[PDB]
């Protein structure tokens, strides 16, 4: 439809809430090798990273990030691009800076590196193909406003709001069967995506907010009203003048 | 088991020509919270109306259908529909309503009314609800621990330093519109000399303005506040001239109460026009809810009219206190909000507060009638007895109901 | 307050050891007695076992108790505390009935349910034992009710074992006709055996058991006779509850040698603790000498105990030991929190002693202790508190 | 050494996850690493669904990670080369691997396979590592206390931090002052505890007096320690053995 946001968006955002990725570096021997890693991330998406090992002379490189949402989906972020050693002492203080933000901690500067970014591979889940992401539409991109809180309005919904969730399998898609169970996934600023479970299997839909939204109580508000709505036309006390959402994404 | 809800339209979520359709001035308060308790599952009401909110806060027995009653008496009041209202909607129930009310009395949700304003005005609602039945016990004790959010937001915090009010916003937008100097070139007006009108004559004296013509009914009022601020001169004009003032004006600035615009496009296409060294423009900045300026007349070529929405126009403010001293408001208010909570919690007692002490005095009278000094002992023994458990927390109640019935 | 079980195990002492710390159902109030003598204990009992002995006791303080425990078991068994403190089997409250639970369904094989009935034996022994406090006892019968729970919804013995244990090799002899030789004789009937000679103190029990299985063939032979029916059998299993080795180095170096029909070495399964062969035995070439510890030589196999256990008997265990542990810390809410009588008769007596400078005030008093008296139930007595 | 073989450690944090990333050469032999779930057979050796093709190039790693008590995260690094089993009777034995981890139904022509050439083995971020022969790795067995390890290092960090505090005195030679401490994993042969200190936060692991099998024998073990920990402080038994001295620097 989609009423996501942007793959780049999500890959910032997948970049500014995780800590712990993976280095995908090209050893000696022409054989590839994963290293465990964390880092933080500048103002543009570029990493800053920590590394123990000698670094390599080939200076090709990948960085790839997980983020599990709800324990149910896990969008992925590929960065592909050089490793290098940062250039002045300024920027090294910088990084030393982002860091110091991110983790309360101190570090070795000389164990600081950092991948200037040339794409980004962004992936829905697991067994995705993904999309590639440029370089300057990635350093563009916003992490979205709502990922701070996004987990725990999730939880909070799935706990308190299974009642308005459900209903909204009827109201708010055009399903074809009959709904058996519902999770909420994750939330962003334009809408949320929901998991339902049914006699035939196992499918992902994403329901959008009416109106983009820019913070908490504003999730929590256009939530509610979308609540509202549900439970009115259930209770038959308003027409449904509205289109349902019909798109659905098989999942095993 | 009773809600807490907020159902309202905010500057954020609707335009002006719809929430001043929905705003009820201070007068009407209380014939609103009758109007909103008599609805089925309403049982206690408040309204919270300011130029950026129009805000009701009930005790509801039902969300759902205290929500759709409210929304319908929304309605039926203001003219507009119930589908309009519902796309302009802002809803929170409990945990999230007490942690809205707080943020909004803490001035969080800038713009702010200025100088206290925003506070003195949860005081009003207070203040007016003293008499109104439907104000009940709920609303009244989350508005009371909202003043002293306010507070402690107010003192034990910077928060109210640097803090951008519609007044300070408007004076801005007004500059931001005219040409270029030192500007005291262009004839400033101010039309209401309330606080809001004194915070824009504040803030003009702030940006250097050294003359300003000020309409009013009390005459009383603009002579204090030329006591005030000796260092601008003020002009003083009453009501009934106020055209003749917006003639020799090139910025008019309106701060009254008016349920009917001021200004129509009539009154206004006839006025001479505005210095060219002005840009030879009119400037209406309008900061009233409902506005004391026609919709009309921006038609006037040679005029241009901002209302309170166009103040997002300057959000642009220097700020590391994004956070900074919204986080130091943010601590106060998730502390307040357990500490409000904890509060209603404790509301549930009374029922079983009550029926304790009305079994012990079954318990006793049974007694004293077997009985017959000694009435006397049998008050020191029961009121010894309940001395304990009547004044402890829920797992208190949990163990009386089931041990006593 | 806490509850503790110390012991020693068969998967960590050798027998050589634990039948030093072995104590018959004799000593036990004794032992328990001189237990909570201790400063530390208010509680004990005592579990004896061919494969383990364990103590268990009540605490105010776990690390002082444990300390005094130890050293009673080395002034009692004449062993080293610190090498008592090696074999140390330890473990408290929550694991400890965990454990004891685990015991009576008999996870720790080798005992199902017969490692159960040693159980019942300790709470009907430890009656008239003012050692044997409310929660320890408590904790052994709600152990009973686990027992048999467990015993009769799963699958579900060291006599069996002994008598499988021919595979190390009729001509049978069985020392000691109590219940444990009593099972050795059923399950010599059922590896298919019909002559056995049953030496015992008294031909009572013996004939008993003749009227019982008239399929096999029962001989008896007096107790003082236990050596010429030992050269005159291929296989001696010594069932008895001495305190010392009936058969020693003199006694088997001079018997003629057993028929070369079956090898020519005689068999010693010694299935009691304390031993009755004394270990030196098996200095003969033509003997060898098996106690309880070589009785785990039968089958090698836990992919069908560990999984069955863990996802069958394990949800009772557990569900059992969270009731018990909502059974302790409640009953003991209640003779302590009635202190509430006391109050409210010093709010009594008072207003009427100082109103008369009765039935009016035993009235409302009785009446307002009538609703929470018989009557989250920690929370009932815990707000009052 | 008081601590599991490197390959144990490997297989155990084999045994435990399920999520990892696999790298790969592209063209241009340009690195790429993609997530990937996966499910090991009895001798350690990979089973994952891929979407996608594994090039030509089927030279590859699998990196996995086990976050332990939210404070070290050991891992590790099977290279090896990727491919496609032919035998529908392997694929069979691989899709049930796959089915007993995961209870799902899997597209088995999306199921590859990891020789395994070699494991580097991580105790945490910022290491060296070990490298692990092949053989090693697939003879090694997970750790049997994995399962219940992080259920023990919650309790003892929860109801034991005086026993804690006193193992850092009495079993290890702290040649400084310690203001807080926990424990961070357990295993077979004993445990590790982090200590903060204002000269530096460390690593210390502590031996069991045995071999442990199960958390019964862990818990009792413990209690041992714990118990002749307080002896020695309040001096009634003698130190009748040796302290630890390796310490180990972390930030």
């Amino acid at each position: 439809s989609t009423h996501k946001p942007f793959p780049a968006e999500v890959s910032r955002s997948i970049m500014e809430l995780s800590s712990v990725g993976t280095l995908s570096t090209l050893t000696h021997d022409g054989w590839p090798l994963g290293v465990g890693v964390r880092f933080a991330v500048d103002k543009d998406g570029t990493p800053v990273l920590c590394l123990n090992r000698s670094v390599s002379p080939d200076k090709r490189s990948a960085l790839h990030v997980q983020l599990e949402q709800c324990g149910l989906r896990t969008p992925q972020c590929t960065i592909q691009g050089s490793i290098g050693r940062p250039g002045d002492d300024t920027v090294l203080k910088r990084l030393s800076a982002t860091w110091r933000e991110k983790f309360g901690e101190e570090v070795k500067e000389d164990s600081l590196y950092v991948v200037a970014v040339d794409r980004v591979l962004q992936m829905e889940d697991f067994m995705e193909d993904g999309i590639w992401v440029a370089s300057s539409d990635y350093k563009n991109a916003s992490p979205d406003p709502l990922r701070d809180i996004a987990e725990d309005i999730v939880n909070q919904i799935n706990a308190n709001n299974m009642e308005d969730i459900f209903r909204f399998c009827n109201v708010y898609v055009d399903l074809d069967f009959v709904v058996s169970e519902t999770k909420m996934i994750w939330m962003d600023r334009l809408g949320f995506d929901l998991r339902v479970w049914s006699p035939r299997g196992v499918y992902d839909v994403r329901i959008p907010f009416p109106m983009e939204v820019t913070d908490e109580k504003g999730a929590k508000s256009s939530f509610n009203g979308m609540s509202q709505l549900a439970w009115e036309v259930e209770k038959s006390y308003c027409p449904a003048d509205f289109n349902k959402v019909k798109l659905l994404k098989q999942v095993v | 088991r009773s809600s807490i809800v907020v159902i309202g339209l905010s500057i954020h979520t609707a335009p002006v020509e719809m929430r001043e359709k929905l705003a009820i001035p201070e007068a009407e308060w209380p014939r609103a919270i009758a109007e909103l308790c008599g609805l089925n599952h309403i049982e206690e009401a408040a309204v919270l109306s300011t130029c950026n909110r129009m805000e009701i806060y009930v005790l509801a027995l039902s969300q759902h259908r205290g929500v759709k009653e409210v929304t319908e008496w929304m309605s039926k009041t203001s003219g507009i529909p119930v589908s309009e209202i519902c796309q302009h909607r802002f809803l929170l129930y409990n945990k999230d309503a007490t942690q809205h009310i707080f943020e909004v009395s803490a001035g969080l949700d800038s713009l702010v009314l200025g100088e206290g304003q925003i506070l003195a005005q949860v005081k009003q609602v207070v203040k007016v609800g003293q008499g109104v039945n439907g104000f009940g016990r709920n609303i009244s004790g989350l508005f009371k621990h909202a003043i002293t959010v306010g507070k402690r937001v107010r003192t034990e915090t910077n928060i109210a330093s640097g803090a951008v009010s519609v007044s300070s916003a408007a004076v801005e937008l007004a500059l931001m519109k005219l040409p270029q100097s030192s500007n005291v070139s262009a004839r400033m007006c101010v039309i209401g000399a309330g606080k809001m009108g004194k915070l824009v004559i504040k803030h003009l004296m702030a940006k250097g303005c050294t003359k300003v013509v000020v309409v009013n009914r009390s005459e009383e009022r603009v002579s204090a506040i030329r006591e005030e601020m000796p260092g601008i001169e003020i002009i003083y004009r009453p009501l009934d001239e106020m055209l003749a003032c917006a003639s020799e004006a090139d910025v008019v600035f309106t701060s009254t109460a008016s349920e009917t615009p001021l200004f129509l496009k009539e009154h206004v296409e006839n006025l001479p026009q505005a210095s060219p060294e002005v840009g030879g423009l009119r400037h209406f900045v309008d900061i009233s809810v409902p506005r004391n300026v026609g919709s009309c007349v921006g038609e006037v070529e040679t005029a241009r009219v901002y209302n309170v929405d166009d103040l997002k126009e300057v959000v642009a403010a220097n700020k590391e206190d994004r956070m900074r001293k919204a986080m130091e408001a943010q601590t106060i208010i998730t502390e307040e909000s357990t500490q409000f909570e904890a509060w209603r919690d404790s509301l549930e007692t009374v029922p079983t507060i009550k029926k304790l002490r009305a079994y012990a005095e079954r318990i006793r009278v049974a007694e004293l009638e077997k009985c017959m000094a000694v009435d006397d002992l049998s008050r020191g023994i029961v009121n010894r007895f309940l001395h304990g458990p009547m004044q402890h927390t829920l797992e208190n109640m949990h163990a009386l109901n089931r041990m006593y019935g």
